[PDB]
């Protein structure tokens, strides 16, 4: 269909709500901070179009199309141009549908969470702006117009971290969960401009058929292109959480649990397999690479995999586990069968998402009894034993963690099935250590 | 245009269009012209730098006037010669 | 001025200027699990918030409200910028006028003035704002004169 | 057109200052009013004769005049609006119409004190819309006491110090510029020689191209700060008046770079194509030495003028690694650092005078009591961070493209000097977070009276606001401040003699 | 001797309906042994995850079952260790056994001994970081400061 | 600062429209690599007269100049290589390419209306025929 020309209206859709609060959070404090539930209603809604304007785009491209993408010169100036743009191809689709659905879905949540506290509508702008910048970032043509977004969702991940901003824990971690990325996009921003210099451009079309076919032999450049890759490697390896740099995702989870739910299954997913799977075209000419980032999976697996032991906090048990299963995705991309790691990517997000919303909701359900207190709650030493008193919430918890453990009639389990067929068809080196961390996540 | 192109490993095809501001980099100078309206948003009233719990007022005044301790010894002396 | 001393110095990089997280004398208690509903609606709340600065009173608010819906449609129906920028000219001359014409308050003369026995009063308002150039009252040569009843 | 504007535009600030004098009217109320106006017109004047009155499309001069004025060495009333200087123009004007509107709650003098800023506003136009050499010297120096008396009689504890420092070192630094001024003057001065245009057919012999080079690369050193030559800067930027470091950090410093461009790279080519690596290497180095030094600090002023040294060696950098758009990239940058820094500056200034307490230390927890001022703080902190979409973003990323594409760099230093920049992302938010989470998050005392401690009232949150909107307006589409076409002139004379 | 009571009305439609997605998001890759069924028009054995580039498997048969035969045992393992008593899956029997004759709790003891004081040490990374990121800086500055 | 190994694309007076200054990476002798690196090039200059084609096109002589540079020197770096047979009509097709890039700069200099399109219709029919070439 011909449903392309007018989709670029998809990353900008919820933005007239944000700049019409802020505004008013700023200018008139008094009075927006006083239609505080209402103004939930302007940004569901909006963005719940973005969601029926995705599937509507996916499902072409399920029943078979071309992708698309537009360019514009945004920059005619002496000796050279620069462009903006978007893509829509079927990875495009995926994560477009994989946010938005989390997004729409954790609104709401956060609507019956945030409703005791102060910071209700601050805490709605940080959402949708959050949403409406991942929305562009996963949409996009060229390298430098991703960079763009890519700290962009980083500045929004710091914002919503130390969100209550008064925690003296939770000011001590946002500095912490911004450093480790920016020390990411600085290894992207090298990479990027490695790239630019070795092949002269910056879009996809041309970069995927220069590197790849025509490159002068070696005038050192070789070492170049074997390193500036790395270097793209390390920005995804840092977005998400990997062995090098994962100390950010675990204290990260010190902020709101919606927010907990929607940077570790929405940007801390996206951002950092997303790029990779996206810039597979180049790395199958870096055999090196293709190893190193198996060896760097399967080493973040089963590392994340021996540190939810023992770990008596839901929140961070949860975070280490999720690591844990990232591990899985980044050791599939390493062996070229990512089709199959993008549908573990699809089930381990909301498999993931509705554990902790459980977790929050038995926090809040239980807080009452204990003070109102962080490792006087959520600390499940001293909880524990709760099917009699609020069922509703505990079979979602149940059969999400069975999904997640793997079982064949639930979800979680053809994926990660899949993968370890591949993997002990790759070698057993790594195989066996996939196949024992399948036991231990189960445990 | 609408160029064709056929990857090696997918489907693609793009369009693309260049664009840019005529002129009216003047007219978005001429409406920035509105800092002539820095005039509304002025005469209002200050928030604490005409209220009462303040006097003196240069950038250091207020904070480091601070030497009323001598005019407290020239009182104390004062005193003694009492 | 007694100014007493200080104590067992600091950590150099003390995480937050705090209380240490272990007496932060509630959690959620500072911050979310605190908001109840009582009042006051949205209209009568905004034309309740302008108003504190009496921003205009008069003929200064006209010139200053109905200028920006006629230098936005200035760009549209175009007219000669020569028009358009004798426009705001006279604009920034005519309100000017009017403020530096407008009474005088304590907090705006000088800090040895600012603080007087309270009969800064009948020095400043009515003494001041009722002649032109007079300096029957020139004090400004601080040593303390005052020169005035 | 042959009615004078620039002339007007010089001479109109510090005429219509001098009827502050000899007018016995009131203590502080009219002055204000009576500059502000001032202010007002000259930026609406100054607007006007660039809209209507000027190409974007001819790398030539344009509006300028000429007279006689001493004819014994031939200096000239020679004046003359081009490319490089139009954006520099346009943003003096703005910063120091929005700085002396920052500076309305002053009573101690305020008539010595507007009539100082009117004067400062004129020098800053007149040195930045010159066209004869010597009338630039002038320009130049003409504001070196009026800084030092607002530096003198407002601001901070160690006022005296600080402002006796900074006035020796100006003008000992100067006394380079004097001393290329005397040696390019002589230089055959039947052939014009003091009119700054018919110079760029000038070839002077070598051993000489070096002198006159250096003799101006110090002064602009001294003005502009680097490594060897910022001691000053700490001192002289922690003990302002915020309205006067507001136009002192977004201007003062930025003269030291367009005088560079234009003397420099338009007239010594030989000269300077000969020492660029050198510069880039300094910048380089700079880039990570300010910023290593800033987190070092301990009272949050400094640390701002730290930050401010750092950002500096981006124009450094595309000065040098001659392409048109390092240089181009260069003239954004110093306008979205006149922006940053000097709204920086206003907050850090805004925010004291409030708490009384310097040392980054003992700032409990301002959220509380004021959001406003935290808001506007962060967001540009974040614009100082070079994050994407305000304007901070997109100048460091052409500046990496003009060292890039270079053509004077093959290969070796020009990944490991984009290596050594590049750490500056990861070095520059460990310093502005420790200070955003020290003096803002946390929560102090139970700080309820409302007693010295009010968030912005409506002139102050009105200049943020103002300052702000610029910043996501460049950020989001940069032609706005690309309207340089004289750069395609500027590096044509470099690009293809030996070496 | 209050009581976890149920939270709000508004906290259970979205674990709800998201509950409605981890059941059915694994029909996207279902199988590949005939798909699953015969009608069923709704794309059945052409699985889904067709956007992509462009009996059952014997040998997959057994890969699964070793993979849910781990899974079983690390869930056995958890119930056996953490699950309750008073149902009928702890035997008990071999639970009143593996504590009457147990031989090396002095050696096994040990191991815990370890593994916590891992766990809580926070994968000691962690403090490598600290102990020479954040405090090499924190040099760094002085040095460059005197 | 950059020199040309096949000089026949320089008319009477050898220069051109071209803005040297330019930064072109290294693709390697072949033609795959410059047949491919022109197609995109001279893509662009079609969608040029989409949006400034008209709306004071003070604009186009800053981008024709640079993304017709391009093709100047790559097309150079192809004719090079390439068989003896197939380099005259390759030629020829260069000659009147860029001889219409010049009338198009000189045309669009002048700041007209009707001329800029009327001239630019010649450089689209034969920029669309160097798309096929290749
Ligand atoms: C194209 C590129 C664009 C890039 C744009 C980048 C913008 C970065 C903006 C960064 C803002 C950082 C704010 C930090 C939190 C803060 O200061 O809040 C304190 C105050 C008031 O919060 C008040 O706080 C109150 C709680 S309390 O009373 O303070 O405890 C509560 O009522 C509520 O939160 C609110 O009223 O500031 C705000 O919340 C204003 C929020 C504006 C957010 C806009 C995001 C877009
Ligand atoms: C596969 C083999 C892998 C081998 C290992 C590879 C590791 C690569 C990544 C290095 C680890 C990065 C962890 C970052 C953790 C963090 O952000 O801490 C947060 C602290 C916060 O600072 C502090 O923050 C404090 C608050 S708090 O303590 O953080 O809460 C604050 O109080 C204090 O003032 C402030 O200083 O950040 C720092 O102190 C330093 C930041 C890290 C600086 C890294 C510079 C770049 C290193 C490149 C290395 C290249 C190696 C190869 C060279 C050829």
């Amino acid at each position: 269909e011909h449903t392309y020309q007018y989709a670029w209206v998809i990353p900008l859709l919820p933005l007239p709500v944000i700049m019409s609060m802020g505004f008013g959070l700023i200018l008139i404090p008094t009075a927006t901070k006083n239609l505080r539930r209402i103004w939930a209603f302007p940004s569901v809604l909006l963005l719940s179009i973005a969601m029926v304007f995705s599937v509507q785009l996916s499902i072409q491209q399920i029943n078979g199309s071309s992708i698309y993408q537009y360019l514009w010169s945004w920059t005619v100036n002496n000796d050279f141009s620069l462009e903006f743009g978007y893509l829509i191809d079927p990875l495009t689709s995926i994560m477009l549908i994989l946010i938005t659905t989390v997004g729409i879905l954790v609104l709401i949540y956060s609507d019956g969470y945030m409703s005791h506290d102060e910071g209700y509508l601050r805490f709605f702008v940080y959402i949708s702006f959050f949403n409406t910048s991942m929305l562009g970032l996963v949409t996009s043509s060229n390298l430098i117009q991703i960079y763009f977004f890519w700290e962009l969702v980083g500045m929004c991940s710091y914002l919503l971290i130390g969100f209550w901003f008064t925690r003296p824990i939770a000011a001590s971690a946002c500095q912490k969960a911004f450093v480790t990325n920016r020390v990411g996009d600085f290894g992207l921003l090298l990479g990027i401009l490695g790239f630019f210099w070795i092949t002269g451009s910056l879009e996809f079309r041309d970069l995927f058929q220069i590197a790849n076919n025509w490159i002068p032999n070696n005038g050192i450049n070789s070492l170049l292109t074997t390193l500036c890759a790395f270097l793209l490697f390390l920005g995804a390896v840092a977005k998400s959480a990997q062995f090098p740099l994962h100390v950010w995702l675990p204290d990260a989870m010190e902020g709101p649990t919606p927010i907990s739910a929607l940077i570790h299954a929405a940007t801390m997913v996206a951002a950092g397999i997303f790029l990779l799977a996206r810039l597979l075209p180049l790395f199958i000419s870096l055999p090196l690479i293709m190893s190193f980032i198996s060896l760097v999976g399967t080493i973040t697996l089963f590392l994340g995999a021996t540190l939810a032991l023992a770990q008596r906090d839901i929140k961070r048990s949860l975070a280490y586990s999720t690591m844990s299963q990232l591990g899985y995705m980044m050791l599939a991309l390493g062996i070229g069968s990512y089709q199959a790691a993008l549908f573990h990517l699809i089930t381990h997000a909301y498999s993931k998402a509705l554990l902790f919303l459980g977790s929050g909701s038995v926090i809040h359900s239980m807080e009452p009894l204990v003070g109102y207190s962080p490792d006087k709650s959520q600390n499940m030493v001293l909880m524990g034993g709760l099917r009699k008193y609020i069922p509703i919430t505990r079979t979602t918890f149940l059969w999400g963690t069975l999904s997640l453990c793997g079982i064949p009639p639930l979800a979680c389990f053809w994926s990660k099935d899949e993968i370890l067929s591949n993997s002990w068809l790759y070698s057993p080196f790594f195989g066996i250590i996939a196949s024992f961390t399948a036991g231990l996540t189960a445990f | 245009n609408q160029r064709d192109w056929v990857v090696t490993k997918s489907i693609w095809h793009l369009s693309d269009t260049a664009i840019k501001s005529f002129y009216t980099f003047y007219a978005m100078f001429t409406v920035w012209g509105v800092c002539f309206f820095a005039s509304m948003k002025a005469s209002m009233a200050d928030p604490f730098y005409d209220s009462e719990h303040y006097r003196g007022q240069g950038g250091d005044g207020t904070v480091h006037w601070y030497y009323d301790r001598q005019e407290d010894i020239e009182a104390t002396a004062r005193g003694d010669l009492l | 001025e007694p100014d007493l001393q200080e104590d067992p110095i600091d950590k150099w990089r003390t995480n937050g200027v705090s209380p240490e997280d272990f007496v932060y004398g509630v959690y959620d208690g500072h911050h979310t699990y605190d908001e109840g509903q009582e009042k006051k609606g949205f209209w009568e709340d905004v034309s309740e918030w302008y108003q504190e600065a009496e921003p205009p009173q008069g003929f200064q608010a006209l010139i200053s409200w109905s200028f920006p819906p006629a230098v936005i449609l200035g760009m549209a129906f175009d007219v000669p910028g020569e028009y358009l920028y004798i426009g705001a000219a006279i604009f920034i001359v005519v309100f000017c006028i009017i403020e530096m014409d407008k009474p005088d308050k304590p907090h705006n003369f000088e800090p040895e003035i600012y603080m007087m026995e309270r009969s800064k009063r009948d020095k400043l308002i009515a003494d001041y704002n009722s002649m032109d150039i007079w300096d029957f009252n020139e004090k400004y040569g601080e040593l303390w004169d005052f020169t005035v009843n | 057109s042959y009615f004078p504007w620039l002339t007007i535009l010089v001479v109109l600030p510090i005429f219509a200052g001098s009827l502050i004098f000899f007018l016995p009217h009131k203590g502080n109320k009219i002055v204000r009013w009576y500059t502000i106006s001032i202010c007002l017109l000259e930026f609406l004047l100054m607007t006007y004769a660039f809209c209507y009155h000027f190409q974007l499309e001819d790398p030539l001069i344009q509006l300028k005049e000429d007279y006689k004025w001493i004819d014994v060495f031939d200096f000239h009333w020679r004046l003359g609006i081009d490319g490089l200087s139009l954006g520099s123009i346009l943003l003096t004007g703005f910063i120091t119409t929005l700085a002396t509107l920052a500076a309305w709650p002053i009573t101690r003098n305020s008539r010595l004190f507007y009539f100082l800023m009117l004067a400062m506003y004129s020098g800053q136009i007149g040195l930045f819309s010159s066209r004869d050499l010597l009338l630039f010297f002038i320009m130049w120096e003409l504001e070196l006491i009026p800084v030092y008396l607002l530096l003198s009689m407002w601001g901070g504890k160690r006022r005296l110090y600080s402002a006796t420092k900074f006035i020796l070192y100006t003008a000992g630094g100067s006394i380079f510029f004097l001393i290329g001024v005397l040696g390019m003057g002589l230089y055959g001065s039947n052939e014009p020689g003091l009119d700054l245009e018919r110079l760029i057919n000038q070839s002077y012999p070598a051993t000489l191209e070096i002198l006159l080079y250096f003799g101006f690369l110090i002064a602009y050193a001294v003005k502009l700060p680097i490594i060897p030559l910022h001691t000053w800067l700490p001192d002289t930027h922690g003990e302002a008046h915020y309205s006067t470091c507001m136009l002192l950090a977004g201007i003062l410093l930025k003269m030291g770079a367009y005088g560079l461009i234009r003397i420099n790279m338009e007239l010594l080519p030989h000269a300077h194509y000969l020492f660029s690596p050198w510069l880039v290497i300094i910048g380089a180095i700079q880039i990570i030495y300010a910023a290593s030094t800033s987190l070092g600090q301990r009272n949050f002023k400094k640390r701002i003028a730290y930050s401010s040294v750092s950002h500096m060696g981006f124009i450094i950098i595309g000065i040098g690694s001659i392409t048109n758009i390092g240089l181009n990239g260069a003239i954004l940058q110093i306008l979205s650092h006149g922006f940053i820094g000097a709204t920086l500056f206003f907050l850090a200034g805004t925010a004291s005078d409030r708490m009384r307490l310097v040392y980054l230390e003992e700032l409990g927890g301002i959220s509380i009591p004021m959001p406003k001022i935290f808001t506007m703080f962060s967001s540009f902190s974040m614009a100082s961070l070079a994050l994407p979409g305000m304007s901070g973003f997109v100048a460091e990323l052409v500046v990496f493209f003009g060292l890039i594409t270079s053509p004077k760099f093959l290969l070796m230093p020009k990944a490991l000097i984009t290596f050594v920049m590049a750490i500056g992302m990861i070095l520059t938010p460990i310093y502005l977070l420790s200070m955003l989470r020290q003096m803002f998050y946390g929560y102090k005392l139970f700080n309820v009276p409302n007693a010295n401690f009010v968030d912005s009232g409506p002139r102050e949150l009105f200049i943020l606001i103002c300052i702000f909107l610029p910043v996501i307006g460049i950020g989001i589409y940069p032609d706005f401040v690309l309207s340089l076409s004289v750069d395609r002139v500027e590096a044509l004379l470099s690009n293809y003699y030996p070496k | 001797f209050a009581y976890p009571h149920e939270t709000g009305n508004t906290m259970l439609f979205p674990l709800l309906i998201l509950l409605l997605f981890t059941l059915f998001i694994g029909f996207i890759g279902i199988s590949f042994d005939n798909g699953g069924m015969d009608n069923g028009i709704a794309e059945l054995t052409i699985l889904s995850k067709w956007l992509t580039p462009s009996v059952n498997s014997y040998e997959f048969i057994t890969n699964a079952i070793s993979s849910v035969t781990l899974a079983i045992f690390g869930l056995f393992i958890a119930y056996i260790f953490y699950g309750s008593a008073y149902s009928f899956f702890q035997n008990l029997d071999l639970i009143n056994s593996f504590v009457k004759r147990n031989p090396k709790k002095e050696f096994l003891d040990q191991v815990k001994k370890n593994i916590y004081s891992w766990s809580y040490n926070r994968g000691y990374i962690d403090i490598f970081y600290t102990r020479v990121f954040t405090l090499g800086i924190r040099g760094l500055t002085e040095l460059t400061e005197f | 600062k950059i020199r040309n190994k096949e000089i026949n694309n320089g008319e009477t007076g050898t220069r051109s429209f071209v803005k040297n200054g330019i930064y072109m990476a290294d693709i390697g002798p072949s033609f795959a690599a410059h047949a491919y690196r022109v197609r995109s090039s001279a893509f662009d200059l079609l969608a040029l007269e989409d949006l400034l084609g008209k709306e004071a096109s003070n604009y186009v002589n800053k981008y024709l100049r640079l993304k017709a540079t391009f093709i100047y020197y790559d097309f150079d770096k192809l004719i090079t290589a390439a068989d003896p047979d197939a380099k005259p009509p390759l030629l020829d097709l260069a000659n009147r390419l860029f001889d219409s890039f010049e009338k198009l700069q000189a045309a669009v200099t002048t700041k007209d209306d009707t001329d800029i399109g009327s001239c630019y219709a010649d450089t689209k029919l034969i920029l669309q025929e160097v798309m096929t070439r290749m």
